RNA sequence: CAGAAGUGUGCAGC
RNA sequence: CGCGAAGAACCUUACCUGGUCUUGACAUCCACGGAAGUUUUCAGAGAUGAGAAUGUGCCUUCGGGAACCGUGAGACAGGUGCUGCAUGGCUGUCGUCAGCUCGUGUUGUGAAAUGUUGGGUUAAGUCCCGCAACGAGCGCAACCCUUAUCCUUUGUUGCCAGCGGUCCGGCCGGGAACUCAAAGGAGACUGCCAGUGAUAAACUGGAGGAAGGUGGGGAUGACGUCAAGUCAUCAUGGCCCUUACGACCAGGGCUACACACGUGCUACAAUGGCGCAUACAAAGAGAAGCGACCUCGCGAGAGCAAGCGGACCUCAUAAAGUGCGUCGUAGUCCGGAUUGGAGUCUGCAACUCGACUCCAUGAAGUCGGAAUCGCUAGUAAUCGUGGAUCAGAAUGCCACGGUG
């Protein structure tokens, strides 16, 4: 994949953590809440607003680790099915074999 | 048409794995993303020391690397001054403390993956590619194999036109599961591009 | 009190003798021990598909199988599990313990 | 198949009236694999054909049957440039089968409010020697007699 | 439609803007791309300039239209006929 | 003392334990004609009995796990023939001759990879 | 018994 | 042609409009000044600009060095740009078809032939006889996995035959019998017996056995053909760009709609629809997870919160079916598209463009022209269940069992 692809990524993963890891209070415990304030609920779901957008999980894309391809991704392994299946092969996965039942 | 990849195939049956560690989901894969950072280092850094193999064991949250070789001597360095350096940059990768084995490939010249290599080496220096191939497998033959074939791909002499060139001699049942054939292959960047060089080697059944 | 080990590993033979390794010892140690029931394997199946481009319909199939193995020492003497802390084994086997 | 010859399944016989003719009849009228909502339908119209006829259930299953079962059935004959119909006597399995099949089929296509209604009136009509299942087996001797030049 | 729990959505560096359009009293059109946001009754009687991909098409916020989203009033793509 | 036969039939397997007594039956504390709706499994259920001619004479205690109806109908029938040949092998030749000691082994086909079921391949066209 | 047609032009394997 | 894509609201994204950068978003080297970083403001759609408030690792054998940051100059980075007709690797297909070759000998001026053909036989160039051929290799078969029977060993989180207790719950003491879990071993061999056959190989029938003639299923794909598919997984020769074909950002598009074709789902009904009760599965997943009980809501769900890295807890009351009632051949109590209204949930965010719930509405359709497709037995047909991708988002794909 495109280089510039793979340093978004890991520019976004690297910036969800300093956010949203943390500060998830605002939504999850405030912008959710029923027990308390209206105006309290309506501040923080403005706030949320001013997080800066690529620090939401949901924007990353999960990429293979060998290669970035987007598709065909495992999350088992963290390979794509191609290169999943070069190591499997190559016997670089420490149990997998092929079946037949 | 396509053939199933002969190693593959015969995982558990007669060939062990190259990586031996038990671990979750959570950590399976960043053991196997390490894994393949420490191979393509050690890959890179040993490249004329005859590496035929390395075999990762991840003990006691620790990480152990058995490197088979051709050329123990190179790997080792004198007094063993080389192997510091190796296991260091490796506890560096993997994070966990390493440690390092090495061990003797006797016969080269019955190891696919140095054969492999040596053809492509010498197709690279320019060498006619019909000598590798015919040198290759009369030293397979007479230092005791039971049988060979080499097989190498692609702008054949700097040919306009891609071919494939084979030559085989003594038994090689690449069906047969209880044969332990041992198989490799490797890509020579000549001028003209990448010429594929495979190589199977069969030592008997069972 | 008892205390309980399972062992997980990727291959049958390894757990056994690991299994064998533990009863032997731990009998030698002077453990009763309430004897390794094999627990069912737990196997994860996965189907890619092999080629770069299209075909969809060839594909190959997978399977890792997780081998587990229970032990129960039912009478653990300080020296039993003494001992049974000690043991070392290969890699390829996960050793969990309870009390 | 052109290497083998096969050997029949095993049936087994109908658990009411012990016969592996209804057994047959049954697994033709079958749908889905629903075997017994085909046995509750088969009983319901043997009993009400019963009832009609003064007669045992299978007696008047059978005397139903007689009147459509063919003696004869036309098949294709090649020849060197031309194919002609030659009538051909069919086995007594078969025309079992064939009138099996031609009961059913001739009563799913009735008007009847239901198919165990619809059965029990198609049996009585081919007991009565009339209806859609003997003008069938009547076609199928026409053509067979128009085609006995051939044979 | 969005949770009833969470009450309805404006950008903020919309509602900036509207505010000191409403102190203004539209002087003029405000431009936006933030055709997610709601049109909430202090809009009403602005002009937003709300983004369509490649211009920005004037809305006049009538009274009818409070509670849509902006992008509503503004076609995306662009048909009229095949021949 | 008990007579014993296991007996399995696709996934169902089934215990059978039969002794001397006045013919009853039960499956899983529950009568025959209860825990079975269906005239088939009523029917093979007692086949076994009915062709040695000892409805009567025994009584049987079955227990039956695993498939529907049909599988758990077999699985018994096969447990109740084991249990009788062991309760009396010279009865062997003739439950031979009622093919009831063949353990039917017609298990499910698999589903296979670019088939839609165990055979039934994709619709097909030229073009 | 019936069943016609298939544009031009190339290159490796010594 | 439900194909790459095992899952496009933003991201993905490679496309368009506009706004921005130029040794660069990504790497090494070199010189200069600084730890890194944290908390916070004003602009802007945001990229980016400005500005404040905070903060010193380790020898310093004191010169700095170790990370990271910014700055600055060149080598250079970068390219999902073109060539699959320059390539590697991988894959489809004839085809799981029974074939394809070589050494030595011999025959022919030679290209070549023989063997590999002939008589029987087999699923098979499988095997036996004959024969200028004698041998061998890659294929067939076997080794491998799974399933159908048995036996040994262990016996909890699984089991309950026989004993005491019982609150009727394997739930209790208890047993290691049985099912089951899963390590090891046994069994199938044309092994045995008639008949046919060329004193052959093998065919017909029979016994025994759970299984009989490759017992069922899978993996396994020979030499090669199609300059078949992929330079967009990746690697790579050559070519082309290098203030742009490179890089960042917001919005839009890939979801258009006169139409035509492919693959599917649901139907046209009584072998059925609706309503009430009640039986019988297998195989999987779970920690940024699966989420019980209880309370609230018609429902989607909400609150609280147990347990579980699991033979233990959760996903999770299988549906066809069986019993009873009702509908009465109707465009219907069939069918449920379309559209209005009100909501839930995930997410910065459901306008373009999500899923699901409730109320209402109730199209076309009454078995489908020429033509065409799948399947040989636990198969077709038919009925439910799980999983990957995944914040959410299957009628597709990969698996499982029921009836048959
Ligand atoms: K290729
Ligand atoms: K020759
Ligand atoms: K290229
Ligand atoms: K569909
Ligand atoms: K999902
Ligand atoms: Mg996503
Ligand atoms: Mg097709
Ligand atoms: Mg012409
Ligand atoms: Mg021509
Ligand atoms: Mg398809
Ligand atoms: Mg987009
Ligand atoms: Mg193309
Ligand atoms: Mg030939
Ligand atoms: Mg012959
Ligand atoms: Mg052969
Ligand atoms: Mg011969
Ligand atoms: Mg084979
Ligand atoms: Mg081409
Ligand atoms: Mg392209
Ligand atoms: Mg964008
Ligand atoms: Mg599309
Ligand atoms: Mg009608
Ligand atoms: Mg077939
Ligand atoms: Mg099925």
């Amino acid at each position: 994949a495109k280089q510039s692809m793979k340093a978004r990524e890991v520019k976004r993963v690297a910036l969800a953590d300093k956010y949203f890891a943390k500060r998830a209070e605002l939504k999850a415990i405030i912008s959710d809440v029923n027990a308390a304030s209206d105006e309290d609920r309506w501040n923080a779901v403005l706030k949320l607003q001013t997080l800066p957008r690529d620090s939401s999980p949901s924007r990353q894309r999960n990429r293979c680790r060998q290669t970035g391809r987007p598709h065909g991704f495992l999350r088992k392994f963290g390979l794509s099915r191609i290169k999943v299946r070069e190591a499997a092969m190559r016997g670089e996965i420490p149990g997998l074999k092929k079946a037949s039942w | 048409g396509q053939k199933v990849h002969p190693n593959g195939i015969r995982l558990g049956i007669v060939k062990p794995w190259n990586s031996t560690w038990f671990a979750n989901t959570k950590e399976f894969a960043d053991n196997l993303d390490s894994d393949f950072k420490v191979r393509q280092y050690l890959t890179k850094e040993l490249a004329k020391a005859s590496v035929s193999r390395i075999v990762i064991e991840r003990p006691a949250k620790s990480i152990r690397v058995t490197i088979h070789t051709a050329r123990p001597g190179i790997v080792i360095g004198k007094k063993g001054e080389d192997v510091e350096k190796l296991r260091k940059v490796v506890a560096d990768i993997a994070g966990v403390p390493a440690q390092i084995n090495i061990a003797e490939v006797r016969k080269p010249e019955l190891d696919a993956k140095l054969v492999a290599d040596s053809i492509t080496s010498q197709l690279e220096r320019r060498v006619m590619f019909r000598r590798a191939m015919k040198r290759a497998v009369q030293n397979a033959m007479r230092l005791g194999a039971k049988g060979i074939k080499v097989e190498v791909s692609g702008r054949l002499g700097g040919a306009e036109i891609a071919r494939t060139e084979w030559y085989r001699e003594g038994r090689v049942p690449l069906h047969t599961l209880r044969a332990d054939i041992d198989y490799n292959t490797s890509e020579a960047h000549t001028t003209y591009g990448v010429i594929g060089v495979k190589v199977w080697i069969f030592k008997g059944e069972i | 009190q008892r205390i309980r080990i399972r062992l997980k590993a990727f291959d049958h033979r390894l757990i056994d003798q690991a299994t064998a390794e533990i009863v032997e010892t731990a009998k030698r140690t002077g453990a009763q021990v309430r004897g390794p029931i094999p627990l069912p394997t737990r196997k994860e199946r996965f189907t890619v598909l092999i080629s770069p481009h299209v075909n969809k319909d060839a594909r190959d199939q997978y399977e890792i199988r997780t081998h587990l193995r229970l032990v129960d020492i039912v009478e653990p003497t300080e020296k039993t599990v003494d001992a049974l802390m000690r043991l070392d084994l290969a890699a390829g086997v996960d050793v969990q313990i309870s009390l | 198949p052109r290497r083998r010859v096969i050997g029949q399944r095993k049936i087994l016989p109908d658990p009411k009236f012990g016969s592996e003719l209804l057994a047959k009849f049954v697994n033709i009228l079958m749908v889905d694999g629903k075997k017994s909502t085909a046995e509750s339908i088969v009983y319901s119209a043997l009993e009400t054909l019963a009832q009609r006829s003064g007669k045992s259930e299978l007696e008047a299953f059978e005397v139903a049957l007689e009147n459509v079962r063919p003696t004869v059935e036309v098949k294709s004959r090649r020849v060197g440039g031309s194919t002609y119909q030659v009538p051909v006597e069919v086995r007594p399995v078969r025309r079992n089968a064939l009138a099996m099949r031609w009961i059913v089929e001739a009563a799913r296509k009735r008007g009847d409010k239901s198919m165990a209604l619809r059965l029990a009136n198609e049996l009585s009509d081919a007991a009565e020697n009339k209806g859609t299942a003997v003008k069938k087996r009547e076609d199928v001797h026409r053509m067979a007699e128009a085609n006995k030049a051939f044979a | 439609p969005r949770s009833l729990k969470k009450g309805p959505f404006i950008d903020l560096h919309l509602l900036k803007k509207v505010e000191k359009a409403v102190e203004s009293g539209d002087k003029k059109p405000l431009r936006t791309w933030s055709r997610r946001s709601t049109i909430f009754p202090n809009m009403i009687g602005l002009t937003i300039a709300v983004h369509n991909g490649r211009q920005h098409v004037p809305v006049f916020v009538t009274d009818e239209m409070v509670g849509h989203k902006l992008g509503e009033f503004a076609p995306t793509r662009t048909y009229r006929g095949h021949a | 003392n008990q007579y014993y036969g296991t007996g399995r039939r696709k996934s169902s397997a089934a215990r059978v334990f039969i002794k001397p007594g006045n013919g009853k039956i039960v499956i899983n504390q529950r009568s025959l004609e209860q825990y079975f709706g269906r005239e088939t499994a009523r029917m093979v259920v007692r086949q076994p009995l009915e062709l040695v001619d000892m409805v009567e004479k025994l009584d049987l205690y079955i227990t039956v796990k695993g498939g529907g109806i049909s599988g758990q109908a077999g699985a018994i029938r096969h447990g109740i023939t084991r249990a009788l040949m062991e309760y009396d092998e010279s009865l062997r030749s003739e439950l031979r001759k009622a093919g009831f000691v063949t353990r039917d082994a017609r298990q499910v086909e698999r589903k296979k990879v670019g088939l839609r079921k165990a055979r039934r391949r994709p619709q097909f066209s030229k073009r």
